[PDB]
């Protein structure tokens, strides 16, 4: 996904 | 960590399609003011012409979804090229009828989202073709040349400069087959956000009675009747370029999509003033996650994860 | 698959200063302004300026009074018949400030001898009523629009044909209507109100120089855009120096038949500037105050958290 | 304690404050909220000039970029006049960016943002020859508009680029470093914005005013003057104080002095070039870094002599 | 075992034998004797071809700086013949090395010298229209010279340029590679002397054979041809072997592709270049590289299928 | 480890004025053929002009020391700016008295060094100006264009190509004042030392009848009479620049030296065969050692060391 | 102040043996063993061996000049001159094709690369043997060695509009007008055998010249060059100048006396290699050049220079 | 009581 | 396997033998 | 001393009177 | 010191 | 008799 892979990057 | 303006304002920013509504509603940046939050969202069915290159361009000019053309396959758009505009829903509305009217209900305004997306809608048996996209950091500029009138005078008229690197595709860019789509984004170009002003009566670059060469610039932007859309500013934003190739005897058939999260300045006058409010305030936390994001991200990915 | 490369893997004394300058003036003996705490620490040279007017109000009419963000200039002032609102046929005139001259020349093209820059901190406005309460019978309303600066462009049919560019103002249309959220009293009460920065941040602005007349002349109205004129009359006098970052008060006096109204007018100002090294103002300068982030987040939160006018008696 | 800021932020400011004090320049970028692709562009000039004696030398430090100064000569004891032109000198490396016509400016970069810019004079006369003195001081110039009417059929009003505040070199600044002309001279300059602004590229200019203007329409003091379209031009005017060097030799002196400049910019460049094979992503955020620069450039004086470079 | 290689070859032999295998940076440079100043300048393409149904499609991989490759059409089933001429593909930023004009292309450079040349062919189309095959063969091509007399008034005897090998391109070589059309291509090529060396730059080079010539007192085959001088041309000829691609595709078949190419190159900038900014020293000799180099070379097929890049 | 011939040749390279003789007697490679080593140098005491500027190109042409030329103050050589030579002593015993003789003695070369050095002869009351120095690499190479005869034909003549680098000093480079002097060196920029072979007829580049627009070429070089000096050949070194800046009312005044380690093919016709030698065997590390050196080495220095 | 400085910075293999064999002693075995260039050039070539088997008889009272020249596909040239002369501008020199030369380079001046590109050598021999009796000779000969070169030449031509010419010349001739320090001389009656080697650091590839059928070319005279004698080929259909490689020229005198009568028999060797075009026959005959070996490299530079300029023909 | 008026809210936050 | 993968089993195998 | 060390000596007086 | 400076370099 | 002579020659390097 997408919102996944931004959430991701945060962490 | 943050605060509901700040996820919403990220949630605008880079995912727009992952929920029901756009949760977006400002900037939270230093500016407290009154503003009016616009979501124009377009959806086109379009089929590509076989045997020809067609050019899109993502532009932060309000009230335009995108410009495109079309050139002979294998071949980039030369000084005999013209793009044209696709409206979004509504423009009339908002900047008026008239080239001198673009100013009756907004001042000014700032973006803060730009959004394409690509979905194919042929069957395994008709596609053949590719995708390409790279960004440009496209600007608006202006030109001084002299004209031989009695007696002689100088002039001064706009300019967009930066668009030489159209014509040609970018170390940095993203190719795939056609089946597979597109999803790219954009982000700010500047160290923070501001307004511009709402320019007028411009509508096609370079202006009527002034020479292309003169200009410098490669091709012609063209609006068209004054009536149906027009040139009203240009955003703090890196344009998208999009080609896609069709040979002979291939059907392309595909769905155009474009999202925006736009800010204005309302006149006291206007009948949208009742819809505005107040802008967030300023969050650090969102603002350095959308920098390190916004620069960690790939240039496109294919339409299956979006 | 095609492979993909190149992917990527408390406050200060300055602060209350200016808080003071911002939003209180005629509370305090001495203004107490010394500049805006934000980043840039360079050479400026500060300058206060206040207005004291005696007008009186014409019976029948509706006048209007624009509070602009040009340097050097106070207000612009129209008349209108009663019940109607400005327009194409309509001029606005200014009152200058004390001291154009000795800051601006004598000249359309010697406005930036003395200074190239500016950029504002403040401006206020008052009203105060000198009539007894028998004469006077009105209303007055203050509302803000957001007008701004920018350039048109239109063909002209000369020998060869050309393209011009020409200054406009956008954002003139909030005049023509009373915009939802204003201030309405009798005329009795008086009024005062402010303005504050309509932009993310504080930036320098040039001096333009040329610019007497909106639209200039040998340009008609219909293709400027704009919905009446301002004029500034001969240069010697006044002109248009620039366009700052504030939003605009307008103000409109109501008065019937039969009614004699009279008032005083004032003005404030929190502007600084740019200096020349040769100019005789530049040894008045300083240096800018040092960065100071919570002056600057109590300047918006208190901004955002006032009422658009008070009456007189709360000044 | 010079572990509490990081590497790109020594450099910026090693880049912005001492340039010829390391073997290499130490530079990457502006530690700044921006995070994009730039260019870093690195200008260095070796010139040498020999003054004239008997006239007044006046050399401008302008930010134009691809340009290093303007100079020109009065008679001593004087200051320019409207009949004065100042000329450039260029950087090594003009046309390999901004092409040779004066409508292809754009066709390499399109915006730019200046990161530092020093100056210095290493005198290489004798000790029994040389006489006369080095001035400096700093003006706020900044370009602008003028808006006038044109007498045409039918008539019409005119918008020029003109240029406003350059009425600060007919007058010597109360704040100024005069010294021996044997001592050189370093100086440096630094933003004058609350931000780092990218500015666009303009197309066009050649001389200011332009042709078929009149001076005293645009209310300038002077000339500025670039001659073939072929070989310099004006491409932009970015955020910094322009530095001005007054060099005055006296009847019989021989005065003669090796001249360099140093330049941190940063460039968008396009994929249509060459150049974008170079580029690389801005430093990140470093606040520290910042509040350190603005108090180192409040602490320094306006020059010093060239033994403290 | 592989500790036995300095990293400067491991980079080079990176870049010359494996470039799409690698995100970032392919090498350095060539580890041999010379060891001066040079620029490393890494080209890339991504062109998207659709060939013709009833056409056979020729693509010539020359070592011509600043041109991806040359194509022409002809009849299925045909060689090119003396009326066929080739068109060149340029890289991104021609102009901006090598001038707008036939005599300017030596302001930036001077001298070159490859290092790698690689090519990939990768299929767009589905697979239930396409239809043909790729060949690919290497040809020793070589840039000479041919002299013979003109009848003027006094006669005198001129000597023009030509290229010698061009005869292979008309039948395919023995060592050749085949297969299917939807599999893809993925070939390189390597150094064909027994040292490295340094090529000058030619001028005023724009059709070959050159104007008022005449095809067929010059003894080549067929015509190669760059067009306005504006836009591309020919500044030399690198020492390495040209790659053959032949594509054919019969009546009714629709057929796709993405065309990828990659090149090591250095060059001998010029002072006055904005290019010298960038400027390095050349790695040290490297005995173990050099001789895994050849080995590697000899050791490998002339091509493989573009799922094996 | 090191041998006599390696270390005569790094003595001939890289210190010539160090020693009472020169020690170099070939170059160590894999050739062992029949040569005639030449050391030449050149004395001569300059005396540079006031209010100009002098530009100085120390060109790997065989026979001929350097070029010079003049221009205005603060400026930089234009199209009208001419090259003239100065060659060494015995340029006419070599390579005859006409431009189609220039290969009746040698037919190859190839060069081992080529240094020079300037020493100021002026007092602490006259001086004034700066010495800059900086390497430009100019090549040999060819341009072709067409000529509008009855048949129209097409043309190919000799042109330098890298000339462009004059026109601006580059980061790589020293200067200081005047008094101080300086001594640079040159080397090799290839791979290997190969021959380049003798040419014929040429005096002046661009040729006679050949405008200067259609070579491309920034200035004009001339090498006058054919009986005095000329052009024979262009070695694989690096060519090295130098201005000097004089102001208006100073007395500038040195000596430059010049020397060069070259090697030569004779014919067996020749009166300079019976001095001829085998060229020494290999010898590695003395070639490592060079390369290693000549990287390490500053742009110029004082000529004080 | 001073002025801120910047930018401060074993036994032999196979293919050895088989190219020593191949270069210092041709006759000596039953079939020639050369294989290849032991470099580190690895690529595709063809490899060709020719040998040539010419009768000869001098002219008695003159003085011949044979010279073996690097030029493929051509044994020798000759020239007669009057006895106790030299050759002089009058002088023309004809060649002596190897078999099959239009086999191989075609039958037009334009033809030369229809079949190879580039080519280097590796060996070049020469012997005589008389075959005259003991009463009717008389002679010596006398052999050199001479460094030749191609290059180029440059001067104006008055046309309209005038121009500059550019046209092929050869230096280093003049090295034939005089006998050598370096050279071996004997009796007529005891033959010669010569060979020479590399004169450059390294072994590389040239090209294929077209159009060359004459030096000076045509429309070009003897003065403008500045060479001391012409070479021409003849016909365009039976032979032609391909090309130079990077060997020497040896040079060979017979003087012949008034009365003698000297005969004998000449020979010839080559040891070549060639880069073949993808479209020829010859293709299938081709293989890969051997891999390096230092040692051998070493032994052929040393034995080139251990050895005598000749011998006579009893020690071939 | 303008003054006063602004001390209410910087003492609220 | 890849190309890499193939270069360097290459290489392992000829220092090897 | 130089500039850099009165650089480095006003950035360690500002940081230590913090 | 020429001669010195090669001879630093070899070491 | 001249391969001896090689022989020898090389022999003698050797040695």
């Amino acid at each position: 996904s997408m919102w996944e892979r931004v959430k991701s990057i945060i962490k | 960590r943050l605060s509901q303006p700040g996820l919403a304002f990220l949630k605008c920013a880079f995912a727009p399609p992952d929920f029901n509504t756009d949760p977006g509603k400002g900037i939270p940046d230093r500016f407290e003011g009154k503003v009016v939050s616009r979501k124009d969202v377009l959806n086109q069915s379009i089929s590509f012409t076989a045997g020809q290159d067609t050019f899109i361009l993502i532009a932060p000019t309000p009230g335009v979804a995108y410009w495109s053309a079309s050139v002979p396959a294998g071949t980039f758009p030369t000084s005999a090229t013209t793009f044209n505009p696709v409206n979004y829903p509504g423009f009339t509305s908002m900047f008026g009828t008239t080239s001198t009217s673009r100013s009756d209900q907004v001042s000014s305004f700032r973006y803060a989202s730009m959004n394409v997306g690509i979905y194919p809608t042929s069957n395994l048996m008709q596609f053949a073709g590719s995708i390409t996209v790279w960004k440009c950091p496209v600007k608006l500029s202006t030109v001084q040349f002299p004209v031989a009138t009695d007696p002689a005078t100088s002039s001064l008229v706009h300019t967009l400069v930066g668009l030489d690197g159209v014509l040609a595709v970018g170390p940095d860019n993203f190719s795939e087959s056609f089946i597979k789509g597109v999803f790219s984004q954009s982000a700010c170009n500047e160290p923070d956000f501001e307004f511009n002003d709402i320019l007028e009566g411009i509508q096609t670059l370079p202006p009527a009675n002034v020479s292309l060469g003169s200009t410098g610039q490669p091709f012609t932007m063209d609006s068209g009747a004054e009536a149906t859309s027009g040139v009203v500013g240009w955003g703090n934003m890196d344009t998208i370029v999009i080609r896609v190739s069709a040979p002979e005897g291939a059907v392309n058939s595909a769905i155009l999509k474009a999202w925006s999260c736009i800010e204005y300045r309302p006149n006291p006058n206007a009948m949208l003033y009742q819809f505005g409010h107040d802008s967030p305030p300023l969050d650090e936390v969102a603002l350095q996650e959308y920098r390190t994001v916004a620069r960690s991200l790939p240039v496109a990915v294919i339409a299956a994860q979006n």
